[PDB]
């Protein structure tokens, strides 16, 4: 009855977005050729919400491939799944970008972001009522963060009144891996202020944290950080997938943690998390994902949020449950930590259960958090696109590409508003 | 898809060239012949069936050093028409490169190079190996540099040069040819990858146990380093850089388009063993001078940009970590005005190693692009040498001869003053 | 429904841990892999008093072992019942302290204890309703005697309604097994004095002697030693665990014994004790457990309590017996020796009684005495430090550690004090 | 996971490492390739794949002494770089030593000791093994005791020294080293632990029924002492202790750091079987003063800190017991400001014997490190030659040659008198 359509664009959007997919396709019980070879009826029941049925007992995600290289591509076809994809959905340039916004943005992306639009267009039609769009993507680089938030923009102008979802992955605060990444992250969120109703914000640091310190990993590797932001992914459109005993979707989950329109930058969680050595030394129940979940060592962003407020904070559990039993752990916390969570909005906290654990597992919750604390964040690239700013480095490799300073201080003013705001809700 | 195109110009070029080729055969399982029994693509045309041809143009404005590549091992691999030959040298003139000889032979190579971008689907742009103190290196490459620019313009364009060491050279005439064809090239390229002799004998000596280092030698290493650069696009790799973003990471300011290299672990095989070269291991062996290719003091200079290129068994959590380290160092200090200095890329094939090298093999290596304001003490010798012999008007007589006039001399000096200048006031 | 919290500090506070655990896990009928394989339902019932179920029917010790040198710990997890133990519970340092109570108590302890205290605050969290903590160590080292005193005390702000008990191995009155002891065990006491409600005064000279003179142990090792102190410990929680005729548990019996507060340093004691020869010549009789009990030489603190006089005394007694057999024999003893009791204490001799017995015995009991002769103890270590004092010696390796001469000064008063008010007493 | 730094300096030290390493590699099974068909690793480092190296720098001012061990039977077993050599020696003089021919080469070593703290985790500190007389062994070590000092600070640094003999000596300008020496350390060392050739000869004589005792066997001797040092932090014991505790224990005052090594049983096979090697006798055959491996007389002193460190099959009581009896005893008197004069460790491995050594496998020893006011009488002695040859200035002028000033002379001489009084006044 619901859609849901995917976009991926540029390398991390890409790679990010082949997991997912991958995760799905063992969650619905779809195999890497498109055939269905699961046993539950539950899984092929709202199958239409991921993928279109192409004849012949087969599956096709409605998923939409972008980049300005074609690398990236082949690497994804040849992977295990890429076979599952549409070829007509892979929509690929020959120049690149060369991680600059404008570039992606202004110039190349803009040469390529037609036939992109046609085929989401084109999707579009064929699906009886979406929901909205997910995006994954960079904002670091230039394809992701330029084409990506482009396409997002065009995309609303067509599509005013679906929800436009991102799952963004955000410069992070030790070690950068571009030289402009500031510039770059700083115009995207400029774009996703203003046309996106929410933004997960995903930082690598975080999850190199979390593989180290709760997984154990002694050699983690991308993939496996990907698997963590896919899982995230997957616990937030589990309602529109499965049945359950209180069900949110995307659009109820957006108005219950979103109380301004600005404010809609989240800071998601997964939990359970245990190596396979501390797997035996611990029970699965409830207080303990509540443990888990509340807790700035299980944060997919770098902040910690006991240095903000909790505005808004969205649970979403899987596995057969008592709702008791959450509705009395989720109140307990609140009281026990009364400061961390906003004091004009009672009950900060919105709970939704869906009966179907993931595979493998007994039970799993995702959290969604809209804390004040996001705003170090914001304040850490602001600062450092100021400083770059004063000397003007790197800009005439935007200003090259047909983009004005003026556009530069409008972000900039834009980012500072943001922060503004932040701050007196806190 | 997206292809590289090679050009080598003059002797230094040529025989770099020769030492790439065939470390690029080695790699792809390619024969001396062109057969082999995909991405290999990028830098290997497809001709009928079981022959591949490297997408490059070698030049030279007399026959002795081609020849050699004609009659040697790899003559089959080479199409004759991609090797081109004069009759006459430039004599380490750079007027006889980029006028009096020059221009008979750059129409010819001009229309090669447009035969070769015919072929291509998706031109990623230009690799040019050259000497910056040779007639043909220098003349020749600035004037062929100005053509480029002409014809294709936004592609981009990138640099191989031996850059002359403070105390060892060859060349009387040096310093004149440097400045002048850094005057001509300075608005023409994009980004240029300085390298020094005396460095690259230093570290064979110190770190590869070699007493008597042969060009050879420094060419098989430099070989490495240009593998390195470019196994991003000849291989598939976890997070990976082309050659249209250095340009971008590595350049502040469009004169400021100089770049160092430094390669991690040179080492023989007797110090390979006894030695676990870890991810943080080699990284910081990259930022200690002793290891780098330029002769040149970066603990008296800042960093503006770095690249850090790994290959090999290196994973993301593991790098980042050393980049950390490195920044917290005091003794490795990053300008003001650029909170975030690097830019990395991670490739998952480690570096092939040529039968008979000198070098051990290894499962991890790095090749680190860096721009620092240290460069600016390079230039300052530089100038001060040229200076001196422009005193006594030194040679100037061979260089009018051949057309140059010598108002043309001050220009380039004007602008390497400015150049210092600018390299002065970035720091501050 | 009563849960006990453990910690152990340092060398020594590791070694006797590890035991008392394994004896613990004998009791229980738990092997050393959590499984329970026992046999009478009683040794199920308050298993939550000391184990954690961690599912699957495992149950998990709630223990916490810390040190600031990681090869105690190595050794622990590689011994017989090491793999019992919840891996993150294990919180080691790097550097060691070199037998410096500065180092365990202000810089390298300082460091690690906030982490500590975390794990301390999860595993209450965890337990329905804590009855208090229970912390084995040294206090002649570093580790123990400066981390666990800072580790007591931040416990106590924390919990300042909980009992907290020690079991403290102290310096002995023959030889030294450090030059420093004087000093760590002061500044330890200093703190204990303080922050403790009882603290177990146990001497390895006390041991060797029992071990020698009473089990007839040619070569005692220091895991023979470790198991009386672990069997005393039992014994002390014993009606927590099971149940009785006559019951008394942590609180009870501190309530007994402690008649002013800051007198609350106890000489333990346990019987029966026989070799593998005299066990046949000799009945399994009340009269006989209670003749071991009041002896000197059954002692486990390195003092003569026939040089003081008894302000209280609790006996434990473990096994199917007579109660008015015990009040009789109770009764006769305090007749016998009128002038070893304090005079204004009428009935000095508190009883309680588990009808559960140790394995492999008929009968136990467990001898816990307030002493005023433990002042000899006090005294002894007070002199040796004053001297030590007197020429300075060493003074530099706790100053380059940031502490002052004042501390010193101030714990030396605090022990003469203690010492003072044991004499009025008296 | 905590991990120890071996430097061997000048002749003395390089051999001593030979052994200790020797005995080292045999007590782990390490064969001296590096292979071993994990204690073991607070001393050595892995590589690649089974392959061990030591945590170890030798150095030596001349090329012959290393260049033994890289021709040796050890070869294979160090890491060449960690085997540093100048080429010409320190000569016997200290200001060679510390400044001429020192200051040429510091830098190096010093790079290498942060290359290999760069792979500890928890870095414990520093083993010094060097002569006091040696012109390296003296001059050097103190410049690089005061740079360690600098670069590192709080962490734990030892010496193993050979400390000169009142009758036997070899250099003539012994004295003048040993003081300067002193002087320039005393302040950068934490402890010191002091052993004497003659001691050891006479030991060897007496104890081991050897009529001509090789420096050879000496090494092997003192391989021992180390070995029962460090067993608490390469083996798993009952009561241990590691390298930080030392100075806590036996320093009551900072320039008081020169404690006393003493192994027991020291003794043949021949008396060996007729022998029941008991803990008490073990004991108390360190506390008579002809098995002690200083010449000095300790009865004519008496002691401050006393550590025993136990080794094989022993238990806890009938140490316990030994203390005790030894505390009794009227004739080994402890100073009345030290009530609890011992540390003891107790480790359960035996002592590993070298195949062909002089000394028989025993299921227990000790080894005594030992702090006492008869090194007050030592020092003394050596005070009164440095009087008698400065009152002439003879040699002074070799010194002075080499960029030392005559003042510093008397600067040493001055803190030698000042440590003589304060040792006498710990005393009182
Ligand atoms: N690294 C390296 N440097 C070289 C090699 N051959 C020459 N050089 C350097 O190049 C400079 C001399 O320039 P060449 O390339 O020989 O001269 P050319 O480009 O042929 O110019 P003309 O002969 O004057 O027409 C000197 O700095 C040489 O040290 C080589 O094979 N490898
Ligand atoms: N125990 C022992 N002592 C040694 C050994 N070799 C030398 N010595 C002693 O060390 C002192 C001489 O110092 P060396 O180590 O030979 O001199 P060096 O350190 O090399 O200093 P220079 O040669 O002057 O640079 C004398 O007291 C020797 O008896 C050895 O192998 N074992
Ligand atoms: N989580 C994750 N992040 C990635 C991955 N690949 C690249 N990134 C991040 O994406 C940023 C680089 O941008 P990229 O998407 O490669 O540039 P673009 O292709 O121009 O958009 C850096 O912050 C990388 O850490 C991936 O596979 N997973
Ligand atoms: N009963 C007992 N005492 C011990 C044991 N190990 C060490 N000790 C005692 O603890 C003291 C040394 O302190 P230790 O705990 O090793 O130092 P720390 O690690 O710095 O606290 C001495 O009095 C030893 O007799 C043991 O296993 N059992
Ligand atoms: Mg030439
Ligand atoms: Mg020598």
């Amino acid at each position: 009855m619901r859609e849901i359509v995917h976009i991926q664009a540029g390398q991390c959007g890409n790679q990010i977005g082949a997991k997912f997919w991958e995760v799905i396709s063992d969650e619905h019980g779809i195999d890497p050729t498109g055939s269905y070879h699961g046993d539950s009826d539950l899984q092929l029941e709202r199958i239409n919400v991921y993928y279109n049925e192409a004849a012949g007992n087969k599956y096709v995600p409605r998923a939409i491939l972008v980049d300005l290289e074609p690398g990236t591509m082949d690497s994804v076809r040849s992977g295990p799944f890429g076979q599952i994809f549409r070829p007509d959905n892979f929509v690929f340039g020959q120049s690149g970008a060369g991680n600059n916004w404008a570039k992606g943005h202004y110039t190349e992306g803009a040469e390529l972001v037609d036939s992109v639009l046609d085929v989401v267009r084109k999707e579009s039609e064929s699906c009886d009522c979406l929901q909205g769009f997910q995006l994954t993507h960079s904002l670091g680089g230039g394809t992701g963060s330029g084409m990506g938030t482009l396409l997002i923009s065009k995309i609303r102008e067509e599509y005013p009144d679906r929800i436009m979802n991102t799952f963004s992955v955000v410069p992070s605060p030790k070690v950068s891996d571009t030289v402009v990444e500031p510039y770059n992250a700083t115009l995207s969120v400029h774009q996703l202020v203003e046309n996106t109703d929410e933004t997960y914000c995903i930082d690598n640091e975080a999850l190199y944290d979390i593989c180290f310190r709760t997984l154990k990993l002694t050699t983690p590797t991308y993939g496996d950080l990907n698997h963590l932001v896919s899982a995230t992914m997957s616990g937030v459109t589990t309602c529109l997938r499965f049945p359950g005993q209180l069900n949110a979707d995307l659009r109820k989950l957006a108005v219950n943690m979103v109380p301004f329109p600005r404010l809609h930058f989240f800071m998601p969680g997964f939990a359970p998390l245990t190596s396979r050595g501390s797997q035996q030394y611990r029970a699965l129940t409830v207080p303990e994902l509540t443990q888990q979940m509340f807790d700035a060592k299980n944060m997919m962003a770098a902040c910690d949020p006991r240095h903000g407020r909790y505005l808004t904070v969205a649970a979403v559990f899987r596995g057969r449950m008592s709702m008791k039993e959450v509705d009395e752990q989720m109140l307990n916390v609140q009281n026990k930590n009364s400061s961390y969570f906003v004091e004009w909005i009672p009950n900060n906290v919105k709970t939704a259960v869906c009966d179907i654990p993931p595979r493998g597992l007994k039970m799993s919750a995702t959290f969604i958090g809209n804390s004040t604390a996001i705003q170090e964040l914001f304040k850490r690239i602001s600062e450092q696109f100021t400083a770059m700013f004063r000397r003007k480095a790197f800009l005439h490799w935007y200003t090259g590409e047909g983009m004005d300073e003026m556009e530069f201080t409008e972000a900039e003013s834009n980012m500072n508003d943001l922060v503004s705001e932040y701050q007196q809700y806190q | 898809m997206r292809e590289c195109i090679s050009i080598h110009v003059g002797q230094a070029g040529v025989q770099i060239g020769n030492a790439c080729w065939e470390l690029y055969c080695l790699e792809h399982g390619i024969q001396p012949d062109g057969q082999m029994p995909d991405s290999f693509n990028t830098f290997f045309s497809e001709t009928g069936a079981g022959k591949h041809v490297p997408r490059a143009v070698f030049v030279d404005l007399e026959p002795t050093v081609i020849d050699e590549v004609r009659t040697g091992t790899y003559r089959q691999l080479f199409h004759p028409e991609q090797l081109i030959t004069g009759k006459e040298d430039a004599a380490n003139n750079y007027a006889r490169g980029h006028y009096t000889i020059g221009k008979e032979i750059i129409d010819l190579v001009l229309d090669r190079i447009r035969k070769l971008a015919d072929q291509c689907t998706g031109l990623q742009g230009f690799l040019v190996f050259h000497s910056f103190g040779g007639g043909t290196g220098s003349g020749f490459t600035s004037l062929l540099m100005e053509r480029l620019s002409v014809d294709y313009g936004k592609k981009s364009k990138l640099e191989f040069s031996i850059y002359p060491a403070p105390q060892v050279s060859t060349a009387v005439v040096e310093p004149y040819n440097s400045i002048l064809t850094t005057h001509t090239t300075l608005e023409h390229s994009d980004c240029a990858f300085m390298v020094d002799n005396e460095a690259i004998y230093d570290i064979c000596r110190r770190n590869l146990d070699i007493e008597r280092p042969t060009y050879t030698n420094l060419n098989r290493l430099i070989s490495q380093i240009v593998s390195s650069i470019t196994a991003s696009l000849r291989f598939d790799g976890a997070l990976n850089v082309d050659l249209t973003e250095f340009q971008t990471n590595l350049v502040p300011y469009p004169r400021i388009h100089f770049p160092l290299a430094t390669y991690a672990p040179v080492i023989s095989a007797e110090k390979a063993y006894h030695e676990q070269l870890s991810v943080a291991e080699i990284t910081n062996a990259c930022f200690e001078p002793a290891n780098q290719m330029v002769k040149c003091d970066p603990r008296h200079g800042k960093y503006m940009a770095c690249c850090l290129l790994y290959r090999g068994d290196v994973v993301p959590k593991d790098v980042n970590a050393a980049i950390a380290t490195i920044k917290t160092k005091r003794s490795i200090q990053f300008v003001d005005w650029c909170p975030t200095g690097f830019k990395v890329g991670i490739n998952y094939q480690p570096p092939t190693v040529v039968p008979g090298g000198d070098l051990a093999k290894v499962q991890r290596a790095v090749c680190m692009l860096s721009n620092t304001t240290a460069i600016a003490e390079a230039w300052a010798r530089l100038d001060h040498k040229f200076d001196l012999m422009y005193a006594k008007r030194a040679f100037v007589h061979w260089y009018v001869g051949e057309g140059m006039e010598e108002g043309e001399f001050s220009e380039a000096r004007e602008d390497m003053a400015a150049l210092e200048k600018d390299y002065e006031e970035v720091g501050v």
